[PDB]
RNA sequence: AGCGCCGGCCAACUCCGUGCCAGCAGCCGCGGUAAUACGGAGGGCGCGAGCGUUACCCGGAUUCACUGGGCGUAAAGGGCGUGUAGGCGGCCUGGGGCGUCCCAUGUGAAAGACCACGGCUCAACCGUGGGGGAGCGUGGGAUACGCUCAGGCUAGACGG
RNA sequence: CUGGUCCACCCGUGACGCUGAGGCGCGAAAGCGUGGGGAGCAAACCGGAUUAGAUACCCGGGUAGUCCACGCCCUAAACGAUGCGCGCUAGGUCUCUGGGUCUCCUGGGGGCCGAAGCUAACGCGUUAAGCGCGCCGCCUGGGGAGUACGGCCGCAAGGC
């Protein structure tokens, strides 16, 4: 394994696309920070720490829309799109004035800064920049 | 309404040839077949019967659809007890999406009903007579229950959605709610109001359809006691 | 310099009345009241479906021919309006409406924009006292436009101001017929101009 | 009722013993310049019948198009079988910057200011379907907040 | 008052002459006896002291794809291993603060680009003022992430 | 004599990993060198038919070669026309091979049908052509052409 953060985001995307209730991911503190940001913004119901085979895991609880009427009744998504930005093979850093605005304000961007893991609006309010982790809308 | 009588007549059906999406209504595999969770059956039945009663109160119509060899008789009597339209022999493709074109045929049916009576005409050539009598037999065979439909219905009652996927497709396309009795080889997403019961045994279908039509009859101010029960 | 040929054919081609002649435009003998089809041999044949480019080109040409401005000046004005802050269509219309010849046509010292151009060019109009002989001069709010003191006793000017004693100028303008002098109050609004033009079509034309 | 704009007409052929026999396909967009737009693709042996059938299909498939000040609430990128459409909101004076097919679809929907680009395959039918899908996926801020909180 | 154009792209159509000739042509293509495509005429369209043509550069070309492409059958997986340099790398704790980010300061000349005002009757042109601006030096701060040092863990890897 | 690989026990080490420009090794058949061998078959070759002709298809013969040792050559529709590693995403069915609580569950291979998804379509679909990350190789209209020239390799044929 080479990218735990991208792996966790892929687990979330794959579990969400089949309307699962919850998905497990190997635990880590940085992953926990990103999950806390996601929960505060309403993209997931929440997360918790559990043990699988004696190993620490994080269980994420997915959230969806109401049932739809028609040929396709599958509910619409709350996480339409989640993408990793900075990668092991190419690191992406932005200053406070290069902070992207995702989806004209409907989406969010997650930043790793010296003040912690922040949303792009949070970082702009604090006037700080750093590594760009991912974008969610 | 039901009160635990479900177990006596049925619990479920179908072995490993299952649809995994049905897993939310399965309890165990004992002989190789899946046993439906009867508490989930009751919980779904409450909602389904509440919706049925609310629809019957407002005067809407329900189209009872069932064409298996285990329901050609139960469906007919149950739907006739309420004076309700039904499809019993074969779903004609487009019976709902092409309702105007298909219902143009019941006009011919009724016109041929007024043709063979003694008063007016018996002077047609005999070969043309046999042609028209073939046409009348086919129209009566395939449209005897469909005749009661004067408009698109407000719900369709289907006894097996896997077997009757074309009817479910037509209903879902037209935004008409679908109620279904479904065993473990069925897709519950396409069914708005599910009853997770066995739909291949005679007594299970009899119980469900009979009590449903009792509720419909009650929703119009009356109590008709006897139903055709056939061991 | 400018277009100096027949002018009713422009109205007949555009399909609408462009009041480019003055008195004859309101007379029954207006060419748009007798032959409302395009000029030439094929003007009375059934029209084919106009393409998108044709529609935008015709709208732009209508707007340009209303003011009698060359395409180079028109495009320079459009790019200038696009540079300015403000809705580019409204800014462009205001910039077009601020030309001196158009301003003195609206004030009533002339009956047509061509006549207003000849009046301005021939030294008959003064802006804030000093004489201006340039039609393209851009009037700013507050500027006073008037007839030259030695030009007040001119028959054409006398008749023009006589015929305007009843007519009322737009809200963005003020006139003193007795004082023979105008005043440019503000940039005209888009609703104040009765222009048979969709300026969105002109903007989209210049986006190509 | 709605304004009707004819987007595409084409003649297709099939073969039999005897030669080619023709059919006409009409792509038609229907809208009221107030938020409703629909697309229809009708095929018929004759052109006026094809246009009539296309309009009939268009009136039975409409989208709600969440307009705001003549523009769209956010940028959108949509793929339909090797065709790609990019839509982006713009200021009230921009106008509609698009190719003929997206321009017709967006103008009949009530969009007055937008920036668009077509990428990949430029087939008009697939571009029109991609435009319709992109208009279907538009969400306002109220929608997303009703979804998340 | 002129120049180009009028088959599609692309705005603007009829008559006569010719007959795979003469000729046109950026691509597709026109012309072989009823040519909106050649030549002329009438008419029309676009610009206008200009209008066309040739040459070259960017665009359209997401057609070298960082933004922003691909490789089963369209062009494209090396015949297969082993492996050097290089590129990338699991969980927890502390130190450093190199990358990274922030603050102050120096530099980033003038002219040019932008914004405002102003002088030539306007404009081109010019004057004044203000703001930006990648990068680099210096001083200070932060430590989430990458790096680095140290100490642990066993889910990767290897061994019995 | 010797390589790989799988399962069970959960015993030891403690991130020791993945990929890999060059390098090195292996690499069907045919072919080449020196010895041996040679039944059958059989390029070239001879004859008979067939045919307008028949430098073929059919028939009768027939030498290298096919076999062995050693040394070269290094190519292919060397194909799953699909690089390797890791993680995640319904199932059903057939089969090979292990462990168990031997109805059945739990590993590792080989096939068929299919969720979601993907694809221009054909089709793929836990043995991905789906969703992702890391590293390598390759493509940029057809022909000229895998040609020419230069360089390296080979006894040659010829290869890169
Ligand atoms: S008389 Fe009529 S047609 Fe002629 S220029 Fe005046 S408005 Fe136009
Ligand atoms: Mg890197
Ligand atoms: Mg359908
Ligand atoms: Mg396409
Ligand atoms: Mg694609
Ligand atoms: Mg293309
Ligand atoms: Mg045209
Ligand atoms: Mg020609
Ligand atoms: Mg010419
Ligand atoms: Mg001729
Ligand atoms: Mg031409
Ligand atoms: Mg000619
Ligand atoms: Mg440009
Ligand atoms: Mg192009
Ligand atoms: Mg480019
Ligand atoms: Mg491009
Ligand atoms: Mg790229
Ligand atoms: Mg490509
Ligand atoms: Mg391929
Ligand atoms: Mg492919
Ligand atoms: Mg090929
Ligand atoms: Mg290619
Ligand atoms: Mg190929
Ligand atoms: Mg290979
Ligand atoms: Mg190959
Ligand atoms: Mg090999
Ligand atoms: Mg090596
Ligand atoms: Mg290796
Ligand atoms: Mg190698
Ligand atoms: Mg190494
Ligand atoms: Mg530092
Ligand atoms: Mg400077
Ligand atoms: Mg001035
Ligand atoms: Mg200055
Ligand atoms: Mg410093
Ligand atoms: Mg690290
Ligand atoms: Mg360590
Ligand atoms: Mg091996
Ligand atoms: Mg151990
Ligand atoms: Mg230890
Ligand atoms: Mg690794
Ligand atoms: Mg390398
Ligand atoms: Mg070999
Ligand atoms: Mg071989
Ligand atoms: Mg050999
Ligand atoms: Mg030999
Ligand atoms: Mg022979
Ligand atoms: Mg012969
Ligand atoms: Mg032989
Ligand atoms: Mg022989
Ligand atoms: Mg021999
Ligand atoms: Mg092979
Ligand atoms: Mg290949
Ligand atoms: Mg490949
Ligand atoms: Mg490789
Ligand atoms: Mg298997
Ligand atoms: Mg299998
Ligand atoms: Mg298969
Ligand atoms: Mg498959
Ligand atoms: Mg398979
Ligand atoms: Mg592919
Ligand atoms: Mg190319
Ligand atoms: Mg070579
Ligand atoms: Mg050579
Ligand atoms: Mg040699
Ligand atoms: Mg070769």
């Amino acid at each position: 394994l080479t990218d735990p953060i991208a792996d966790m985001l892929t687990r979330i995307r794959n579990a969400t696309r089949v309307y699962k209730e919850s998905t497990d991911v190997p635990a880590s503190r940085f992953k926990e920070e990103i999950l806390r940001i996601l929960a505060r913004e309403g993209f997931i119901k929440g997360y918790e720490r559990v043990d699988v085979d004696g190993k620490p895991y994080l269980r994420v609880y997915l959230k969806y829309g109401p049932r739809r009427q028609g040929p396709d009744p599958r509910p619409e998504q709350v996480i339409h799109h989640i993408r990793r930005i900075s990668k092991p093979g190419r690191r992406v850093y932005v200053g406070v004035k290069e902070i992207p605005r995702v989806r004209r304000g409907l989406g969010i961007a997650i930043l790793s800064t010296s003040k912690g893991v922040l949303t792009d609006r949070e970082a702009r309010k604090l006037g700080v920049g750093g590594e760009l982790i991912c974008e969610v809308w | 309404v039901k009160e635990l009588l479900e177990a006596g007549v049925h619990f479920g059906h179908e072995r490993k040839r299952w649809n995994p999406k049905f897993a939310r209504y399965i309890y165990a595999e004992r002989n190789g077949i899946h046993i439906i969770d009867l508490q989930k059956t009751m919980e779904e039945l409450e909602r389904t019967f509440r919706f049925i009663e609310d629809l019957a109160m407002r005067g809407g119509t329900i189209l009872f659809v069932g064409t298996k060899k285990q329901a050609q008789d139960i469906v007919r009597m149950e739907a006739e007890r309420a004076g309700m339209p039904y499809v019993n022999q074969r779903w004609l493709g487009g019976m709902l999406t092409n309702f105007k074109t298909i219902s143009q045929r019941v006009h011919r049916l009724e016109e041929l009903e007024a043709l063979f009576a003694s008063p007016e005409i018996e002077e047609r050539p005999k070969k043309e007579q046999v042609r028209l009598k073939h046409e009348l037999e086919r129209l009566q065979k395939y449209l005897s229950g469909f005749r009661l439909l004067k408009r698109l219905p407000d719900a369709i009652f289907v006894v097996d959605p896997t077997k009757e996927a074309i009817a479910v497709r037509e209903a879902r396309k037209l935004f008409i709610p679908v109620i279904a009795l479904a065993d473990t080889d069925s897709d519950p997403d396409l069914v708005d109001y599910i009853i997770p019961g066995n739909d291949d045994a005679i007594r299970s279908i009899q119980l469900i359809l009979s009590r449903a039509v009792d509720l419909i009859i009650q929703a119009r101010g009356g109590v008709v006691e006897p139903s055709p029960s056939y061991a | 310099g400018r277009y100096i040929g027949p002018v009713c054919r422009l109205c007949r081609r555009e399909g609408v009345k462009l009041y480019l002649k003055g008195e004859r435009c309101y007379s029954p003998k207006c060419a748009m009241e007798r032959r409302p089809y395009p000029p030439g041999q094929h003007g009375q044949k059934r029209a084919r479906r106009p393409s998108d480019y044709a529609v935008r080109l015709r709208e732009k040409q209508k707007l340009r021919r209303i003011y009698g401005i060359s395409e180079r000046q028109f495009r320079n004005l459009f790019e200038e309006a696009s540079k300015k802050k403000g809705v580019t269509g409204s800014v462009f219309l205001g910039l077009l409406e601020s030309r001196l010849d158009n301003v003195v046509y609206r004030l009533g010292f002339a009956v047509s924009r061509r006549q207003a151009r000849q009046l301005v060019r021939h030294g008959h109009i003064t802006v804030n006292g000093r004489r201006v002989d340039l039609p393209s001069y851009r009037v700013r709010p507050g500027d006073e436009i008037a007839v030259a003191e030695k030009s007040r006793n001119l028959e054409l000017i006398r008749q023009n101001l006589e015929a305007m004693k009843g007519r009322k100028v737009g809200p963005w303008l003020s006139l003193d017929v007795e004082g023979m002098k105008g005043k440019f109050l503000r940039l005209p609004d888009r609703e104040d101009l009765a222009l048979p033009v969709n300026e969105q079509l002109v903007i989209e034309f210049y986006s190509r | 009722d709605f304004e009707e704009k004819m987007i595409l007409i084409r003649r297709t052929a099939r073969m039999q013993a005897g030669g080619r026999r023709f059919r006409f396909g009409a792509l038609v967009v229907v809208g009221d310049r107030q938020g409703r737009v629909g697309l229809g693709f009708g095929k018929a042996p004759e052109v006026p019948l094809a246009v009539q059938k296309a309009g009939y299909y268009a009136r039975r498939n409409m989208v709600e198009v969440p307009l705001q000040n003549g523009t769209i609430p956010h940028e959108i990128e949509v793929e339909f079988g090797a065709s790609k459409i990019v839509l982006k909101p713009a200021a009230p004076g921009t106008g509609v910057i698009a190719g003929a097919v997206p321009r017709a679809i967006l103008e009949l929907a009530g969009v007055t200011d937008i920036l668009t680009k077509e990428l990949g395959s430029r087939n008009p039918i697939n571009i029109a379907y991609a435009t319709m899908e992109a208009l279907r996926q538009l969400r306002t801020k109220a929608d997303v907040e009703r979804l998340r909180k």
